[PDB]
């Protein structure tokens, strides 16, 4: 028969699955509802603590390339779903150890590869048929979806009350009947140091970090609300200029005449009606002058500075207000208007602004985030973030599958009888799919610390006539009814979990050699 | 003794507070299960 000359590629295949195995261990701890969270120290003298796997990975300087791919495959995941990142990062690593499993199995990778293809074909297949539609109106089965994304990071600790804070922010944010893709970028998150996670909020409206410029204005009702982005100061035009004095009246005519100019400004400020300022950054120039400041307090009018431009479109759609770039179009038609805008006083002395009520309802949303350690802030916007991901996920196909393993479970079993029925070597193929399939329950179980293998097997025997709706469960520490424990992702999670990993698995194994560059 | 008697008083903020920052350090440290050290550039 033919003969194989060279072992480099082997070799070298055998290297990348040993690294991306040894990853996905790694990574096997956190991971579902007794999810065990880990900590990177940066280099730099950063410290992050994170149950996530994407964040984790981006943490990780990786050396061996094989890795480096499967971060990124987490930031497409997370990018995509928000957690089966370590569904989909451990679901890659069982692939590629049934990979070295069928290298020493003799098998060329390209036959593989194409076996994979009907596998994956199969399962999505099987997943589309086992899910439930569910419409997105109906409020307590999203609740449920996201107290189970939730359960799984540090948040579990309030997640009673996190979740409906991203349930309604993100029904406030859609539009219900479109069934569109409703960004994120939408909602706004704020880390406030300080407070208690408890003591997270959702505002109506609109929250900016920076403080007030006036003293004396604290508290503004029936407040109506004004963003102009042309300078108060004195005038410098885009070319050079400049005043020459050579005469008398000179110097007196200069002082009271950009006091008269700063006076007409201010002025028709007021006459619009106005009593609350706010104001880009201006770096580029001269930003907000003292005097007109002198003269908006005098007036009385609530003033911020330093608006990065970046938050303009947000503050826009939100409070409902186009800027005024010039004085004439500055216009009592433009100033938006809110029931109830002031800066509140958290953090001892640090203080944060609100903006609650608006008769225009923005689309948008914001949240505060509270809470002791900075890290731990840090986490919770983040597990919050992959609620509202879940959320979207959801949206975007209404259709619902049970947690907990059982959709794997029940994914092996029907792979597994499918490669008997199917001959030739893509059915070893196929049963080491199923079989590398077989991890996340065993890994739910070993967290658990529950008998891994015992209830893996007493699993499959009961799911044999026991339908997705029974899984493992954390709560009682065996294998029920999952669904009726209320623990629900959408199909996308793991749809996507499966795609994404069959094909990076693929790429893999196309892969023969690592050359060293200049 | 009897500290109300005795004046010994504190403001009951202080403990309520107290014992929620230090709930939820003991929620972050404890949940800790690996620390992977970089060292610098």
């Amino acid at each position: 028969g033919a003969y194989q000359d060279r072992d480099k590629p082997a070799q070298i295949r055998f290297s990348n699955i040993s690294a991306a195995k040894a990853v996905a261990d790694a990574i096997r701890t956190s991971l579902g509802p007794k999810g065990m969270d880990k900590m990177i120290q940066d280099g730099k003298g950063d410290v992050t603590i994170t149950n996530d796997g994407a964040t984790i990975l981006k943490q990780m300087q990786v050396l061996h390339p094989a890795a480096r791919m499967l971060v990124e495959l987490s930031k497409a995941q997370d990018i995509e779903a928000g957690d089966g990142t370590t569904s989909v990062v451990i679901i890659a690593g069982s692939l590629l150890d049934s990979c070295t499993k069928l290298l020493q199995k003799g098998i060329h990778p390209t036959i593989i590869s194409e076996s994979f293809q009907k596998a994956l074909e199969k399962g999505i297949e099987i997943l589309t048929d086992m899910s439930r539609p569910v419409e997105l109106s109906d409020r307590e089965t999203l609740l449920n979806s996201a107290t189970t994304s939730l359960n799984s990071k540090v948040v579990s600790q309030y997640s009673s009350l996190l979740s409906p804070m991203s349930v309604n922010a993100v029904m406030k944010v859609i539009d219900p009947a479109t069934a569109t893709s409703v960004d994120l970028r939408d909602i706004k998150i704020v880390k406030k140091l300080g407070g208690t996670i408890d003591d997270c909020e959702l505002v109506e409206g609109l929250v900016l970090t920076q403080k007030v410029s006036n003293s004396g204005i604290t508290r503004v009702e029936k407040a109506k609300i004004g963003l102009i982005q042309f300078c108060l100061s004195a005038p410098k035009t885009d070319m050079d200029n400049q005043i020459v004095v050579s005469d008398y009246a000179q110097m007196d005519r200069v002082l009271r005449e950009e006091r008269a100019y700063i006076l007409n400004l201010v002025k028709q400020i007021k006459k619009t009606g106005c009593n609350v300022l706010l104001i880009q950054k201006s770096i580029l120039r001269d930003a907000l002058s003292d005097l007109a400041l002198h003269f908006l307090n005098k007036m009385k009018i609530m003033v911020i500075k330093d608006i990065e431009r970046e938050d303009i479109e947000f503050i826009c759609k939100t409070i409902g207000t186009k800027p005024v770039a010039h004085i004439d179009q500055f216009t009592a038609d433009m100033l938006g208007s809110a029931e109830l805008a002031e800066e509140v006083n958290l953090n001892g002395s640090g203080k944060l602004l609100k903006i609650t009520g608006c008769a225009s309802p923005g689309k948008t949303v914001t949240i505060v985030v509270r809470g002791s350690n900075k890290l731990v802030i840090e986490e919770a916007e983040r597990s919050i973030h992959d609620a509202l991901c879940v959320i979207r996920c959801l949206v975007k196909k209404r259709a619902l599958i049970a947690g907990g393993g059982a959709p794997e479970i029940e994914l092996a079993l029907r792979l597994t009888e499918y490669s008997r029925t199917l001959s030739g070597m893509e059915s070893y193929c196929v049963r080491a799919f199923a079989d590398a399939m077989e991890v996340i329950p065993s890994t739910l179980a070993e967290n658990a610390g529950l008998n891994p293998i015992s209830t893996v097997t007493e699993l499959r025997n009961r799911h044999a006539q026991g339908e997705k709706t029974a899984g493992i469960n954390v709560r009682k520490g065996g294998i029920s009814n999952i669904l009726e424990e209320l623990v629900v992702q959408p199909l996308l999670v793991s749809v996507s979990a499966l795609t994404l990993a069959t094909e990076t698995v693929r790429s893999i194994l196309k892969i023969d050699d690592v050359v060293n560059t200049r | 003794r009897d500290n109300k008697q005795a004046g010994v008083f504190e403001p009951t903020i202080v403990k309520v507070k107290s014992l929620k920052f230090a709930t939820e350090a003991a929620i972050t440290i404890l949940r800790i299960d690996d620390l992977i050290k970089l060292h610098p550039e």
